[PDB]
């Protein structure tokens, strides 16, 4: 008893601390799963703001009176 | 008559009238593709941290 009162711990607390631990990393197996799939398919389809190469800046094309009226 | 037309006289653009109206798209143009859905909001702190293999918070 004196073993169990200085220096072991309570079996509630180490078991809360494994529900607590569990909790935590499933929700860090489910938010990795969710990543691949997000990547995956965003590749796929190319919706979301991740696999956007360089396009063209319309910044230089412009509307003006030019020579050539076929233009 | 007809004074003849000194420099700079054929210059100076000019502005004249039509019967018809200005018409959209002579570029015989299709409508915009897509629109960016755009990601915007407020930002969260880091859930559980980086979720790599480990280095939690």
């Amino acid at each position: 008893r004196w073993i169990a009162r200085t220096f072991f711990d309570a079996p509630e607390k180490n078991y809360e601390r494994t529900m607590a631990i569990l909790q935590i990393e499933s929700e860090k197996a489910e938010l990795r799963l969710k990543e691949l799939e997000v990547r995956r398919l965003m590749r796929a389809k190319g919706d979301g703001p991740w696999f956007q190469y360089p396009t063209i800046d319309k910044a230089l094309i412009d509307h003006s009176p030019k020579a050539t009226p076929d233009n | 008559g007809w004074v003849r037309p000194d420099l700079g006289e054929l210059s100076k653009v000019t502005k004249v009238k039509t019967d018809r109206p200005l018409p959209e798209n002579p570029y015989h143009s299709r409508a915009r593709p897509e629109p960016n859905p755009e990601v915007e909001g407020d930002l969260k702190p880091a859930r559980h941290g980086s979720r790599l293999f480990f280095w939690t918070m």
